[PDB]
């Protein structure tokens, strides 16, 4: 349900932790 | 009717726990260019004319 | 006097000021928390608020307003008569054991 | 130990609001230095005198150790 | 200070039945203090800068009183771990063992813990099979497609097995082991 | 240390017996001229200056 | 009588908005968390930073 | 859970509790720079000097991972000190289990930093190397023999050296299990507060209380190690262990580290060695005797004026013996530091004891 | 070529402070001069010389050097 | 004697909290140690790539490096030889070791300099009063020979002779060697020398004391918040009568 939309935006905060961060 | 500053901020960022986390990776990304520039930016004026980088030209010519 | 410094040292203690009863203060040991036990509802309850409303004031960095301060005159030992009798226990089995 | 089997409580009424429903900062100034004025008063009789003290023989002691190194103390 | 030693020894239920090859835990509790003890004793002669380190070692089988004792019963002392370790997981298999999940699968990290310890070990020496097993080992991780190359030479220290290797090795195998217990 | 003559005169004239660890000083010493020792502070291990 | 309980005056802790008992306090929730929500995340990028 | 998030702790508790878990992260940060450092850092005599230069000079960063190491083993000892000074004044020394495991804590981090500091190998490393472990040969009949065996020769120096840097190795780790011992037996009563009155009828959650004002702790103590690493990463430490150890001569101001400054004083205000001796092990082993030596009818010195005057005078009086410490064996700090030195012991073993039994009887009981 | 060093002695050696303690020294340069035998030294009061010269040097000095 | 006279305080440029070495005065600072220091002081923990990006190019630290020989070897036949520096080489000692050095100074050891500045009390400041502070014994003072009286050294007898004076050596940009000149730089370099670390550790805390001036209130007020809870609360006691 809900999980999509947020695993969207948890899959973007990896993401966008990662490339930054790293 | 136009609602408050912190209002729209927590309606667009902060209410999903998903667009919370992006908002504070996104933030520390953009925070981080500008603190860096702006703090070394300071470092070398307090410091103007005695850094490496600072006198360089007169000993370099590649 | 004694009784001169005393009343000068009830106010320099200071848990006056944040409205106990010098008993609210003793250390709990063994025979202290018989004796609490032993205490009618009324004195237990009564302990008990004190102490709660001691601890939120010390949570805040606060104190009583000066009128609310336990006097010096005015406090009594409403736990002597319990604790007393705890020790007398105690003592009277101690020596039984060494007989 | 856990909540539920800390101690016997009765008739205790406790009243509180939410942390978004008020200031975390109520009356900070207005009562704040009031209030630390107060401590500190409270405790400087009993903290300050020793560290006076610690001055004073510190003074003396690094005074009287110089004055012994030279000629004309 | 009694209970948890308890109940959780003197007065613990156990099956009436079980055989020898229910011995191998204990054992490797055992082995495990064996390299731990024999361990400390070797650290407090052994020198890791590439230069030293071999010549450390023999300076302990020399002229260490007893040098020679500890450091052999190490050496040996990793191969029973093994022998053990091998018995223990055999036991475990042949027997249904495994379906204590959360038993089973902490003992698959235990071994690779302890081969990733024994193996960091083995270099401390700097013999050949030391180095050639340093460079060997350390660059399965190449494998890793990006970023491989740069994690060997990130945990070389270097672009080669050298002394920043040797010295952080060191390291690693002396704490690994208390991970690990 | 090679020693002075004002320096062995000086140890010659202590009052031995006053020592916590009694000793002549020609029960220390060979060849007057020359005192040898380990350089040990018999307290703690420090290096006398 | 239970009823002669009433909730003591909070006023003087109150945030402004949420000071006149006339009006709905969610004209103002959003307002109000996303001040303390901000404070939050301010934190988080500096300590992430 | 229930040993953090739903932990019942008093309502009250001050700042001055905030050093446990101060003393936490000062072990861990100790632990992880620790650990980095000794991923370049050599043992043998010929080299320790020079690998520690070379983490300063040419490992990336070495130098702030170097200098947070020796300023965190500062902040370890400033926290220390506040955690036991809250400990008597709050009487939470009746918490006997965990006062005394604390107790053994207090003197294994003291074992600790000593060897750490033998570690670079510079003046002070060997010189205290020396001082240190001879105060064993103190012990009648076999303590020189127990000294030769710790050094592994006649003399500090490489045997020394390389087992010195395997024990500061494992120690801190052993320190951390002792610590959970500690936290378990304190977990059985939960904390004393600074009114020294049972908190059973007001407790709150250790989450999120607590953990937020851990936090604002742990954010003040980074502030204070940053400021000395990188503002004065020397402040507190001693320009003669930049200098290379040389066995042949001691350095003419020698001095210890300013946190072992009183207990020196101390024993150097005894001309007589097994006297000075046990006037040191004493002046750390005397913490155990505390909980003996209480006589108020009240836990916490916060309603006892008299307890409190001669609390602070036991703090100005380590103040001076630290001072003296850092001053030369001459008139009049002589005289001054055996005053001191006596006055610490008298105001423990005599003073308190008998301020307590005069507030109780000023109180009627 | 001038040491500014020089410049800035001299123009320290003016001050109050400074001429008391020169006085001093010369005192104990002609008393311990005039004796065939003696203990005494003016090395105390050469320090306090320059330690009051030396704290005005410091003030001024590095106004005169790149 | 017995007698102490510490230095006073110089106001160098790196002396404020955020403030940075010159790196004209290190490169200056450099040439002294070079031309005058070297030839009795070694300086073992610094090597030609260290000046690279500080005060030097790196031609012009290679440059340097290739002005003096060092020992290398063995080569194919097991024997050492001369080369040209390198980058990589750290600066000569002069001397093959302590015994040597103390056989060529009248017994004194010049000690290393790598640290000097951090090894002694009053740092730079110490050392420029020291070089800048030799004067005639007072009178009643008589020093053994192969001493000299320094004012600023414990004891006030150095076994050290006056190394810098007007004009002990030319600087690369005209700048005039008065001694004081001299000792400054000198001094500036060996503090580079001693903490090369030292201007990154101010700028990194430059940025610690803004993040921490962020931080700390931005936490204190998340404090502040949770505990609002408590600190408004208030309490009744209705026990039944
Ligand atoms: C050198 C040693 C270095 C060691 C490392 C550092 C260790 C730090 C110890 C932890 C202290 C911080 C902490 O968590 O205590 C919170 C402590 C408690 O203050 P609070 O949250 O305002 O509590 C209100 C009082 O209970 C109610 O009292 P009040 O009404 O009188 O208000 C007091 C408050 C406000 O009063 C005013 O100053 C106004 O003043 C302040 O404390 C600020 O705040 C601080 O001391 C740090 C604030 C810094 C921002
Ligand atoms: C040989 C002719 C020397 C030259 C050229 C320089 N120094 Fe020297 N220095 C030399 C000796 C023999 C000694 C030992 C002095 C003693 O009595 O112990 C020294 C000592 C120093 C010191 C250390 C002083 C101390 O506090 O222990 C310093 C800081 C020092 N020297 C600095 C220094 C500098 C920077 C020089 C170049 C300008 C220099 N020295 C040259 C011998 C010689
Ligand atoms: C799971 C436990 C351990 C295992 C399996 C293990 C294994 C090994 C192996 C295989 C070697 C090489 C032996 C050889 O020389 O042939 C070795 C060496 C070494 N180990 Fe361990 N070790 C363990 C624990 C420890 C601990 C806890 C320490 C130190 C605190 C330690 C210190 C050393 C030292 C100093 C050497 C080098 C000297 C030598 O080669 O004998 N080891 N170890
Ligand atoms: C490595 C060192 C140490 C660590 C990590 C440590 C940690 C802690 C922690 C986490 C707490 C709870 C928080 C607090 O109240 O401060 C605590 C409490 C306490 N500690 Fe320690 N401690 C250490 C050393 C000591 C020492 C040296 C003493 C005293 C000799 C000691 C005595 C106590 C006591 C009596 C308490 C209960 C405090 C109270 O409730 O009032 N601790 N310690
Ligand atoms: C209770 C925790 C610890 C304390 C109090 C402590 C303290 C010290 C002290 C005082 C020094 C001297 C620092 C200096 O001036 O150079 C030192 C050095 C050192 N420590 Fe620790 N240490 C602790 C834990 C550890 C751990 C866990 C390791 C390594 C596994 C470690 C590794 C080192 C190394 C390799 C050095 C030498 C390099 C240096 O001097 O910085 N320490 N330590
Ligand atoms: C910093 C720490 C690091 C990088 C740790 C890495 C640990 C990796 C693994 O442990 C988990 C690994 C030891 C384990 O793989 C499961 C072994 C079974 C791999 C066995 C193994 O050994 C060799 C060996 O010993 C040699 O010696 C001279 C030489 C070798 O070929 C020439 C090998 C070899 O070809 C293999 C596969
Ligand atoms: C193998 C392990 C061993 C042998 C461990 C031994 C541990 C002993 C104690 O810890 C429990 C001990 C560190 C602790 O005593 C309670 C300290 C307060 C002692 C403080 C201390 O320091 C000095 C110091 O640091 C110096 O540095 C250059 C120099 C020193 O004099 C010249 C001293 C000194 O005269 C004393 C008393
Ligand atoms: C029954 O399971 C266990 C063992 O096997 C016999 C052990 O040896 C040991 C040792 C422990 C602690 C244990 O739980
Ligand atoms: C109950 O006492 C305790 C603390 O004191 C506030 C802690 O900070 C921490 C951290 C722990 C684990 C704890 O048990
Ligand atoms: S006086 Fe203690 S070691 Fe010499």
């Amino acid at each position: 349900r809900n999980w999509v939309p947020t695993a969207q935006l948890w899959g973007a905060v990896g993401a966008v932790g990662l490339v930054s961060a790293t | 009717v136009a609602p408050t500053l912190t209002a729209r901020l927590y309606s667009l960022l902060f209410r999903r726990t998903s667009t919370f986390a992006l908002t504070i990776v996104v933030g520390a990304l953009f925070f981080e260019r500008a603190f860096d520039q702006g703090a070394d930016a300071i470092y070398e004026h307090i410091n103007e004319g005695k850094l490496w980088k600072h006198i360089k030209h007169k000993y370099e010519n590649k | 006097w004694l009784e001169g410094i005393r009343k000068w040292y009830y106010n320099a203690a200071g848990f006056n000021k944040l409205g106990l009863m010098r008993d609210d203060t003793i250390h709990e040991n063994d025979d202290v928390k018989e004796a609490i036990r032993r205490l009618p509802e009324n004195l237990y309850d009564d302990r008990v608020f004190r102490i709660k409303r001691a601890l939120d004031l010390s949570m805040r960095q606060q104190i009583l307003p000066k009128e609310q301060w336990t006097k010096y005159e005015e406090d009594k030992s409403y736990l002597e008569p319990y604790l007393k009798e705890v020790i007398r226990e105690r003592k009277e089995r101690e020596e039984w054991a060494k007989k | 130990r856990q909540f539920g089997h800390l101690t016997r409580v009765r008739h205790v009424i406790t009243y509180s609001l939410s942390p978004f429903e008020q200031r975390a900062f109520p009356h900070y100034f207005s009562k704040g230095i009031p209030n630390v004025l107060r401590r500190t008063r409270a405790c400087i009789l009993r903290v300050a005198p020793p560290f006076v003290a610690f001055y004073l023989v510190y003074t003396w002691g690094t005074q009287e150790f110089e004055k012994s190194k030279r000629k004309n103390p | 200070l009694m209970k948890i030693v308890n109940n959780a020894f003197i007065d613990l239920p156990a099956p009436s039945n079980i055989s020898s090859w229910w011995n191998f835990g204990s054992l490797l509790g055992i082995c495990l203090i064996l390299q731990i003890l024999t361990g400390l004793f070797l650290a407090m002669h052994y020198t890791s800068d590439t230069t030293t380190a071999f010549s450390s070692v023999t300076h302990i089988c020399r002229d260490v009183n007893y040098g020679w004792i500890i450091r052999y019963m190490h050496a040996n002392g990793a191969s029973m771990f093994f022998i053990c370790l091998y018995m223990h997981v055999g036991r475990g298999l042949y027997y249904g063992s495994y379906t204590f999940l959360e038993t089973w699968n902490i003992g698959v990290i235990l071994l690779l813990t302890v081969m990733a310890t024994a193996f960091m070990g083995y270099v401390l020496p700097w013999g050949q099979m030391s180095f050639w097993g340093a460079t060997v080992i350390t660059n399965l991780l190449s494998a890793i497609p990006y970023i491989g190359t740069n994690l060997v030479e990130w945990i070389w220290g270097g672009f080669s097995v050298d002394k920043a290797t040797l010295t952080r090795f060191f390291a690693f195998h002396f704490i690994l082991p208390f991970i690990i217990m | 240390r090679h020693r002075t003559k004002k320096e062995i005169d000086q140890e010659a004239a202590v009052e031995v017996s006053q020592l916590r660890d009694p000793q002549h000083d020609l029960e220390r010493v060979k060849k007057p001229e020359w005192v040898i020792l380990i350089g040990v502070c018999t307290h703690l291990g420090c290096v006398p200056i | 009588s239970h009823t002669d309980i009433k909730v003591p005056d909070f006023s003087d802790y109150r945030r402004p908005e949420v000071l006149d008992s006339t009006k709905s306090s969610k004209e103002s929730s959003e307002a109000r968390k996303g001040f303390s929500y901000l404070v939050t995340a301010t934190t988080t990028v500096g300590v992430a930073y | 859970n229930n040993a953090f998030i739903d932990l019942p702790a008093p309502s009250n508790i001050s700042s001055w509790w905030n050093f446990g878990s101060l003393l936490g992260i000062c072990l861990i940060l100790q632990i992880l720079t620790g650990l980095f450092l000794a991923m370049h850092y050599t043992s043998d005599t010929t080299t320790a000097f020079s690998s520690v230069t070379h983490i300063c000079r040419d490992v990336n960063y070495g130098w702030i991972i170097r200098y947070m190491h020796a300023n965190g083993a500062s902040m370890f000892f400033i926290c220390l000190y506040m955690h036991v000074g809250r400990g008597l004044y709050y009487g939470s020394y009746t918490f006997l289990e965990t006062w005394n495991i604390g107790v053994i804590l207090l003197l294994t981090v003291m074992a600790t930093a000593f060897m750490g500091y033998v570690l670079p190998w510079g003046q002070m490393s060997f010189w205290g190397a020396t001082v240190i472990t001879n105060l064993l040969s103190a012990i009648p009949y076999i303590g020189t023999n127990l000294v030769e065996w710790i050094w592994g020769g006649f003399s500090v120096d490489k045997a020394t050296l390389t087992r010195f840097f395997a024990f500061h190795f494992i120690l801190p780790f052993i320190i951390m299990a002792i610590a959970m011992v500690h936290l378990l037996f304190l977990h059985e009563t939960g904390s004393n507060n600074p009114t020294g009155i049972s908190s059973d009828v007001d407790k709150i959650p250790f989450h999120p209380y607590y953990t937020i004002k851990d936090i604002l702790g742990a954010l003040l103590l980074i502030l204070a190690l940053m400021l000395l690493v990188l503002f004065a990463p020397d402040l507190l430490g001693d320009p003669d262990n930049y200098t290379p150890a040389n066995p042949l001569n001691t350095p003419p101001h020698i001095k210890p580290e300013w946190y072992f400054l009183f207990a020196y004083a101390i024993l150097r205000s005894i001309p007589n060695k097994l006297g000075g001796v046990l006037a040191l092990a004493f002046s750390i082993l005397i913490l155990a005797l505390i909980p003996l030596l209480h006589t108020s009818k009240q836990r916490s010195m916060m309603f006892r004026p008299l307890s409190q005057c001669l609390f602070w005078a036991l703090v100005a009086d380590l103040l001076t013996l630290t001072w003296i410490g850092g001053q030369p064996v001459e008139h009049p700090y002589i005289t001054i530091g055996q005053l001191a030195s006596v006055l610490y012991f008298l105001l423990i073993l005599v003073l308190m004891p008998t301020a307590g039994t005069i507030e109780n009887k000023l109180l009627k009981w | 070529l001038v040491d500014p060093l020089t410049t800035v002695r001299e123009q320290c050696e003016q001050l109050e402070k400074c001429v008391k303690a020169r006085e001093r020294l010369e005192l104990c340069d002609e008393r311990v001069s005039s004796r065939s035998q003696t203990e005494e030294d003016c090395t105390e009061e050469l320090l306090d010389f320059l330690h009051a010269r030396d704290h005005c040097v410091a003030h001024k000095l590095f106004n005169s050097l790149k | 004697s017995d007698l102490e006279l510490h230095p006073p305080s110089y106001p160098w440029s790196h002396r404020g909290l955020l403030s940075s070495l010159d790196h004209t005065s290190i490169r200056r600072g450099f040439q002294v140690y070079k031309q005058v220091c070297s030839s009795c002081h070694s300086m073992d923990y610094v090597a030609y790539r260290h000046l690279v990006g500080v005060c030097y190019t790196e031609d012009e630290a290679k440059a340097l490096a290739e002005e003096v020989e060092v020992q290398d070897g063995p080569n194919e036949d097991g024997e050492m030889f001369m080369r040209p520096g390198k980058l990589s080489d750290y600066f000569p000692k002069p001397y093959p070791n302590p015994e040597a050095a103390r056989a060529a100074n009248n017994g004194a050891l010049p000690p290393d300099l790598s640290y000097i500045v951090r090894a002694r009390h009053g740092g730079e400041d110490y050392v420029f009063s020291l070089l800048t502070g030799y004067c005639e014994p007072p009178t009643g003072v008589s020093l053994r020979e192969g001493l000299y009286f320094n004012p600023y050294f414990p004891g006030q007898a150095i076994g050290m002779a006056p190394p810098i004076y007007n004009e002990v050596l030319e600087f690369d940009d005209g700048t005039p060697a008065t001694m004081s000149q001299v000792a400054k730089d000198v001094c500036t370099f060996l503090r580079w020398a001693a903490e090369p670390e030292h201007d990154h550790r101010k700028r990194m805390g430059l940025k610690m004391l803004l993040m921490m001036g962020l931080l700390l209130p931005l936490v204190y007020a998340m404090k502040r918040h949770k505990w609002s809870v408590l600190k408004s609360r208030k309490l009744a006691y209705r026990p039944p009568k």
